């Protein structure tokens, strides 16, 4: 079920939450939709979700919240429904000219 | 490598190429609107029955896999895994020109660029759509190209 | 023609959502506001002289230049006094829109192919999952910005026994042909 | 005939599916006994 | 030209310029039929009825004799 | 659902006037006769002649106006008809043709480079009515069916051959139709 | 329990046998049709309505030019007029043989799909003679048609008329009145009208329940005001009085085919101006404005009106819309494309509830559900 | 000795019958429908099931690995076994039966009732559950009509005090059976189409509908050997109604010009009929539901064949008319 | 060629189908063309024997007889092999297509071609 739109910081807050929760609740399917038990660590896992939610704190308004939460949720019933020293200037360089 | 025995290997070949001709069994993957032209093929005018073609519904009994119509990313998975279950000898009539090389939506997203970027086709049939003459010349092409299947001379002279 | 439940629309709606309106032959055009699109729809389909009681469809159009680059159209239908009309709102990428679902339960498809043509998401839809395009797309293909062609292309590959989704290497480029003629204005 | 008893086969006004080709289609398209004249204008506008 | 295109060979105005199109023959084709016509020609429900009734007396009569004649 | 019960016990009323009525239903509900008349319909579409178009040997009718394998013609004195107008891919829906041109030893403007994709191609005839020479027309052929893409994936010798191939036929739907036009 | 199918991927709920919902997933043919149509010009976007609900050609056609010239105010021949009707009404013939005999064969009835097909390769004969390919011909365009009609089409077309009337009374002969269809047909998957006008169906969907509403009557955009068919409604909206509907909107179409033949009259076939429609191949290759216009409408296109509007057609289907939105230029800048598969399908999760899995084929095969027009 | 001879000269013929009737139901399938059938492989097809079968032979086969491969591969064993014992005994004429067993009919029965395991443990050992289910699907099916079917076997036996089936067509000598039990025929004709899965109540060759089937999993000599068995079971339910009620290798009217033939040529010729009608109605009529099917054989053909066999006997009691 | 009908079948319809026709006309590759009127169908009036019995294809019909057996035109190859042009043309050749690399069609770039060349439109400095 979709929502309206947060009109508070803490409402967008509690949604982060919430979605947050579902991620932590629906990764051990993960495990079993994707079987990569040998190097999963469903702890690094959760780490790197939680670092997405992490660099996605520059956003601000509730709305591009919201909007981000929506296309969360939608990737995570993506993936439940199991759909997949010479500096860094000198590599570009040999490698090809648009860089 | 004798001259009797390759005689009796090519009449063994003959038979077995014979035998695979007549009884060819496709399976139609239906989409888009070269299906509609399919169904006119096996109609009463240009009947299909006459040659041994039979559309088999189940993939595992099927000789031949006929791709009519536009192939979609999000069906292309599916087709690739109809494909996969078919027995080991097999073929594929790519038809009409979206399944030959995306045909009519060739720039476009979510349409693979013909059905031979999934699985190996053996035959393609140009139109848009093809006429079920030549539908059915495709047909008569697939049963030429495997009337020149010399299997048991190849497993002899391994 | 049959611009008669349209003035009497005119005429008995209330004018607070009214922003404005159009009287053409190729259909009378309703424009409002979205906060008050549920009940001006409401309005319409109970409403006993303006039984718009079908919903043809609904549509999308992408304006880049403007700040609200949506614009969602309604085109509906009274088979009673036997007459069309549009009644239509601007929305941007960002802000949710009313649902008519409860109203006309056929707008579920066509709210849904709205949301994944162009990301016009809306409040009540009782879901809102891709329907058109392909599992895990990522853009919203009927936007003007979006590449004719994608950015990914599937192919099958044969060490991981799957097909796999690649960004788009295509050969034979699209080539567009400007025909445009500096007369036509 | 056992369809005659009844059914459409009985009715007296009852049509062939098959047409013979001596009254079907008698002259092939690309050979017309007849020249064609399409217009393409009205006389006035000429 | 639509004259040049369409010229007569004695024709004076752009008038009565020559034409000839797909179209009726001069007395409008015939009519086709539109409805449909199902005669019901068969027996009647009460003589194959009475048929196969009679049809199980005489055949069980038989049967009797066949019986009879086995036995 | 009482209404379903009620409009039930009205149809059977109806249709239980007599005994007379009641046992035609009743036989007739018994004997099959709507399967009988089926099966004689069956029966004489058996004994009936067939319809079958024994296809090598008998090939379907087609039209003049048949869109089926684009093709390059010639002038009759030799020269190719075809200028480089480039009015096939302007028109041509599918982006199918690719043309590329020069000037020829003799300033004569002709085209250095033309192909087509028949795996693009949607045929249409746009370019065959789009030609202001009638240079490239969609011949009457149609079973080219190819064993690779590669090979479907035509030029303009292909073309050309294959016009000057079906030539004779080309000319004669190409006078036909230009009569109705 | 959830029971998965794999165009037509299908998700069942199911108790003991009985449907208890249905979820159809579409995508499965989607191909960008509307962006392409942006991407490209009016008469260059003709064919994707070619291709759009394949199994009616013509009617896409149809809905298609009367939307640009709607938007473009140009007058029809009344010849050319005659014709787009003539072969309207036979697209709709197709295309109800074709979905009765699907259905049939859906249902378990094999024998008439043959038949009809036989008919179907006269009619696809009819469409090889006047145009290019017996199916997906671009033979209607903005303002007209592309070509004349070949001499003699008329004579074959009446003889088709009689012996397809003979057919017709076959087909009905055989599949109406047999106990089996009946069982397999009646009350199964009935809608009220309330039900079809809130998830907007047309056609026959709509007329089965018994709006009395028909698109070529409320909004004749042709010589249908002079034709005087007829409509069928149904008492009771279900299988067997949509299948009984499609019956007689087929006699009607041969109806309206003879009153074409009839009436038809002679004169030109597209709109008199060479502004919009291009002139012939003599009058190019004669005269210096012709070859002009030639040019320039086959590199550009017609520079309609900024305008948007929204014309809808009777398709065999049911009302198929095209929302057509301009700016000005040679290219449509906004093409919605409304099919009436598309809320036929959305029906089915209502229509299907508490049937069975036979009762959910018949029900797709009453709706004939193309899916290249739901995933236009 | 002599008696592996006549079992191998009963057995390859009826394969070779069997290859000829399917062969036969597409070109009259084809002939109804307007077009004409196996044309192509040899003249007028009759190389088809050669090449057909030499396909099917030559065609690599496929392991599903379901946990259940004996079981698996068994089935359709055991329904050819079923089939071909069950033509075991089926006379031609006078003296050509292999088991002359005075219980002929219940053998019959008892190996019709054996012939829902094959198809019960196909869909079983298949991995998907939608073979599973058409399997219990077909299997009640089978079950409801083979109850109507043994009831018209007892109004046979009614008719008849012997239960052989030589004797059984020696007392048809005189009216046929059909004659007097014309209905009673034509419920025992529906009885073994829907007993075999022909003509309506066709549940497992409707794949292409949402019942699917038990033979999706099986491999191509799997499918081969279920449709053989199925085949051959139709031969011998049309064997059964001609010598149930058409007098098996009897002459009509006893004619001395129509008794220059055999009579194993009337038997034929019957049995040939019977395969025409199966033939015809499959292609002449839809199919039915699963439940209505269920409902028709449980609610229409046995109470009628209850009715009948009370019907007979009452008329053969109350008459001198018993053997 | 009559011994080829018991393991064709076909060559069989075609020989039943020759009792009341007329030979209207022969081509130089040996197709004998037929054509029977009558009380015949529509669709099966005109046809043709390849006159290869043992490898008969569709596509051995030539241009000037294509028309006539697809009932396009009422003009027999004859006229249109009268009608044929000069100073250019090709002889009719079947469609191969699998017969072999040296006969099949190959594109200028294709690395089957006898003559393959190069696309960059550019001519680098070649010390
Ligand atoms: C509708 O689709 C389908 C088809 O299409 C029509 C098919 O054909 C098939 C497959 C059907 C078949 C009938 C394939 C089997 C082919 C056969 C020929 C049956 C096998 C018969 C034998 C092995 C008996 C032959 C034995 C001989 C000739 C020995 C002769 C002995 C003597 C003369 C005495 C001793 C010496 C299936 C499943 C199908 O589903
Ligand atoms: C003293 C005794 C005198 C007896 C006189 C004669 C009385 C005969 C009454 C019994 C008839 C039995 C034969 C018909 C029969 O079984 O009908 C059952 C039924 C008739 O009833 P029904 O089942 O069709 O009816 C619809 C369902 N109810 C009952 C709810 C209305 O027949 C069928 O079901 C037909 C199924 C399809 C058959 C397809 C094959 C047909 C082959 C050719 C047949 C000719
Ligand atoms: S190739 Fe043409 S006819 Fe075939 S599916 Fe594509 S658009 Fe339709
Ligand atoms: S027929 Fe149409 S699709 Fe084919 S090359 Fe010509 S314009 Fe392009
Ligand atoms: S339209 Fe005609 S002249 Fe112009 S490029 Fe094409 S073939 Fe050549």
């Amino acid at each position: 079920k979709v929502l309206p739109n947060s009109a508070s910081v803490e409402e967008a807050r509690q949604r982060v939450f919430d979605f947050f929760r579902a991620t932590c609740r629906s990764l051990p399917s993960v495990m079993e939709i994707y079987n990569l038990y040998d190097v999963t660590s469903v702890a690094q896992l959760r780490s790197t979700v939680a670092s997405e939610i992490r660099k996605n704190i520059g956003v601000s308004d509730p709305k591009v919240i919201d909007m981000l939460l929506f296309k969360g949720m939608e990737e995570l019933m993506n993936v439940v429904n199991h759909s997949k020293a010479i500096s860094p200037f000198l590599k570009n360089f040999y490698s090809s000219n648009y860089f | 490598v004798s001259k009797a025995a390759e005689f009796v290997i090519s009449k063994v070949d003959d038979l077995m190429n014979w035998a695979r001709r007549g009884s060819i069994w496709p399976m139609t993957f239906g989409l888009a609107c070269c299906a509609v032209e399919m169904m006119h093929t096996g109609a009463a005018r240009y009947d299909l029955d006459r040659f041994g073609i039979i559309f088999r519904p189940s993939p595992r009994q099927s000789d031949c896999m006929i791709v009519a119509g536009t192939l979609t990313n999000k069906m292309a998975p599916a087709l690739r895994k109809v494909y996969d279950q078919m027995p080991e000898p097999r073929w594929v009539i790519s038809m009409g020109s979206c399944a030959n090389g995306g045909g009519y939506y060739h720039y476009s997203y979510s349409v693979v660029r013909g059905c031979d970027r999934i699985v190996p086709v053996d035959i393609y049939v140009p139109g848009c759509p093809p006429t079920a003459e030549a539908l059915l010349y495709g047909l008569l092409q697939l049963q030429k190209k495997i009337n020149r299947r010399k299997d048991f001379l190849h497993w002899w002279t391994k | 023609d049959n611009q008669f439940i349209f003035k009497y629309s005119w005429e008995t709606l209330p004018k607070k959502w009214v922003k404005k309106m159009e009287r053409s032959e190729h259909g009378n055009r309703f424009d409002t506001k979205t906060d008050y699109l549920f009940q001006l729809l409401c309005f319409l389909k109970l409403h006993t002289y303006t039984r718009v009681q079908v919903l043809i469809d609904i549509c999308g159009v992408d304006y880049p230049s403007r700040k609200r680059r949506f614009e969602v159209v309604y085109n509906l239908l009274s088979t009673r006094y036997n007459s069309r009309i549009r009644v239509q709102t601007s929305a941007d990428e960002v802000t949710r829109i009313s649902s008519v679902v409860s109203l006309f339960p056929s707008a579920g498809w066509w709210e849904r192919e709205v949301w994944d043509m162009f990301g016009v998401s809306f409040i009540n839809h009782p879901d809102l999952r891709r329907i058109l395009t392909d599992y895990g797309f990522e853009g919203h293909p009927l936007r003007k910005d979006f590449p004719l062609s994608g950015y990914v292309e599937v192919r099958y590959d044969d060490p991981e026994k799957r097909v796999v989704s690649e960004p788009i290497e295509m050969t034979q480029e699209f080539r567009y042909f400007d025909f445009a003629s500096p007369w036509e204005q | 005939k056992p369809w005659e008893i009844t059914g459409p086969c009985a009715d007296p006004e009852y049509r062939s599916a098959v047409p013979l080709a001596t009254e079907y289609r008698l002259q092939c398209p690309a050979t017309t006994k007849e020249k064609p004249c399409i217009p393409n204008s009205l006389p006035e506008t000429v | 030209t639509e004259a040049y295109i369409r010229n007569k060979p004695g024709m004076v105005s752009v008038k009565d310029m020559p034409v000839l199109q797909d179209g009726p023959p001069p007395g409008g084709f015939a009519p086709v039929r539109f409805a449909r016509r199902i005669p019901n020609k068969g027996p009647s429900a009460v003589a194959i009825f009475l048929a196969a009734f009679g049809t199980f007396s005489w055949g069980m009569y038989q049967v009797g004799q066949g019986n009879k004649i086995r036995r | 659902t009482k209404l379903e019960d009620e409009q039930r016990e009205q149809l059977a009323k109806e249709i239980s006037k007599d005994w007379s009525s009641v046992f035609e239903r009743s036989i007739n509900t018994l004997f099959l006769t709507e399967m009988v008349r089926g099966l004689m319909l069956t029966l004489k579409y058996f004994f009936e002649t067939k319809v079958t178009i024994n296809y090598p040997f008998e090939k379907g009718p087609l039209s003049p106006r048949f869109r089926g394998e684009h093709a390059l013609r010639r002038y009759p004195t030799g020269e190719e008809r075809c200028i480089a107008c480039k009015l096939c891919e302007a028109i041509c829906p599918a982006q199918a043709i690719t043309i590329e041109a020069e000037e020829r030893e003799d300033g004569s403007r002709r085209t250095t480079r033309y192909d087509i994709d028949m795996t693009k191609c949607i045929y249409c005839g746009f370019c065959q009515e789009a030609c202001p020479v009638d240079a490239i027309v969609e011949g009457p052929n149609f079973e080219f069916a190819t064993e690779t893409h590669e090979e479907l994936l035509y030029d303009k010798e292909k073309l050309l051959e294959n016009g000057d191939r079906w030539e004779t036929e080309i000319a004669e739907n190409l006078r036909s139709e230009s009569l109705y036009r | 329990f959830t029971l998965n199918f794999g165009s037509l991927r299908l998700v069942l709920e199911m108790n003991g046998e009985v449907v208890e919902r249905a979820e159809p997933h579409i995508g499965l043919l989607h191909r960008g049709t509307e962006k392409l149509i942006e991407y490209k010009t009016y008469l260059q976007a003709l064919p994707y309505f070619d291709r759009l609900d394949y199994v009616s050609t013509m009617a896409q056609e149809h809905a298609y030019s009367l939307a640009v010239e709607r938007l473009l105010n140009c007058e029809v021949p009344l010849r050319a007029q005659y014709i787009r009707v003539l072969f309207c009404e036979i697209t709709r013939i197709l295309n109800h043989l074709l979905a009765l005999t699907t259905h049939a064969m859906d249902v378990g009835a094999s024998t008439p799909f043959l038949w009809a097909f036989e008919e179907r390769e006269k009619l696809l004969e009819f469409y090889e003679r006047v145009s290019g390919a017996r199916m997906h011909a671009s033979f209607i365009r903005p303002g007209g048609v592309a070509q004349d009609l070949p001499l003699g089409l008329c004579r074959d077309i009446d003889s088709f008329t009689q012996q397809f009337a003979s057919r017709i009374d076959e087909l009905e002969e055989m599949l109406t009145g047999n106990r089996i269809w009946k069982q397999r047909l009646v009350d199964i998957g009935t809608v009220t009208a309330q039900q079809a006008k809130d998830w907007g169906f047309s056609g026959v969907m709509l007329r089965g329940p018994g709006v009395c509403w028909d698109l070529r009557r409320a909004a004749p955009y042709d010589v249908y005001d002079q034709l005087d068919f007829d409509v069928p409604v149904g008492t009771r909206g279900d299988c067997y009085d949509r299948y009984c509907i499609r019956i007689e909107e087929m006699r009607q179409s041969m109806r309206i085919i003879w009153q074409c033949l009839n009436k038809i009259p002679s004169g030109m076939i597209k709109a008199d101006d060479r502004k919009l429609c291009p002139p012939s191949r003599c009058r190019m290759k004669l005269s210096m404005e012709s070859s002009i216009h030639h040019f320039e409408l086959y590199t550009e296109g017609f520079s309609v009106p900024a305008s948007s509007t929204y014309t809808a057609v009777e398709a065999p289907k049911g009302e198929f819309g095209v929302f057509l939105v301009s700016n000005g230029s040679n290219r449509p800048y906004r093409c919605k494309i409304r099919a009436p598969g598309f809320a036929h399908l959305q029906g089915l999760d209502f229509m299907s509830k508490h049937h069975m899995l036979a009762d959910v084929v018949t029900i797709i095969g009453t709706q004939d559900i193309v899916f290249g027009e739901v995933d236009r | 000795i002599a008696v592996p001879a006549e079992i191998l000269g009963i057995i390859l013929p009826l394969l070779l019958g069997v290859a000829f009737l399917v062969l036969a139901e597409r070109k009259v399938m084809a002939f109804v429908q307007r077009r004409k059938g196996p044309d192509v492989v040899g003249s007028f097809g009759l190389l088809q099931p050669l090449a057909d079968g030499l396909k099917l032979i030559l065609k690599e086969p496929i392991s599903p690995s379901s946990a259940n491969f004996f079981l698996f591969r068994m089935a359709p064993v055991a329904t050819f076994m079923l089939s071909l014992v069950a033509w075991a005994v089926v006379p031609f004429d006078y003296g050509m039966v292999l088991s002359d067993s005075n219980i002929g009919l219940l053998y019959l029965f008892a190996i019709s009732s054996l012939g829902v395991y094959g198809i019960i443990t196909a869909g079983w050992s298949s991995n998907s559950k939608y073979a599973f289910l058409g399997a219990l699907r077909s299997a009640a099916q089978m079950v409801s009509y083979e109850v109507s079917i043994g009831l018209i076997l007892i109004t046979v036996l009614i008719c008849v005090g012997s239960c052989n089936l030589s004797e059984i067509v020696m007392a048809q000598k005189q009216i046929w059976f059909g004659i007097p039990l014309f209905p009673v025929l034509v419920m025992f004709f529906i009885s073994c189409l829907a007993e075999t899965n022909r003509a309506p109540f066709d549940l497992p060759e409707a794949e292409a509908e949402s019942v699917a089937g038990y033979n999706v999993e099986y491999s191509s000599m799997g499918f081969a050997l279920f449709f053989l068995g199925e085949y051959a079971n139709m031969i011998l339910m049309s064997g059964l109604c001609t010598s149930l009620s058409l007098g098996g290798w009897l002459p009509i009217l006893d004619l001395p010009i129509f008794k220059r033939i055999p009579g194993s040529i009337w038997f034929s010729i019957k049995v040939i009929l019977f395969l025409f009608l199966y033939i015809w109605v499959r292609a002449a009529f839809p199919r039915y539901r699963y439940d209505q099917l269920m409902g028709l054989g449980w609610k229409v053909f046995l109470p009628l064949s209850l009715a009948w066999v009370v019907a007979v006997s009452g008329v053969s009691v109350t008459f001198p008319w018993l053997p | 060629g009559y011994l080829r009908c018991l393991p064709d079948g076909n060559l069989l319809q075609t020989k039943i189908h020759n009792i009341g026709a007329t030979l209207v006309g022969v081509d130089k590759f040996g197709n004998k063309y037929y054509e029977k009127l009558g009380d015949t169908q529509y669709g099966r009036h005109r046809w043709v024997e390849y006159a290869e019995k043992s490898r008969y294809n569709a596509s051995q019909v030539p241009p000037e007889w294509h028309g006539w057996l697809h009932f396009i035109t009422d003009h027999t190859g004859d006229e249109l092999l009268l009608l044929k042009p000069k100073r250019y043309g090709v002889e009719h050749k079947e469609n191969l297509s699998g017969e072999g690399e040296q006969y099949i069609y190959h594109s200028k770039g294709h690395a089957l071609n006898p003559g393959q060349r190069d696309w960059t439109r550019y001519q680098p400095w070649e010390s």
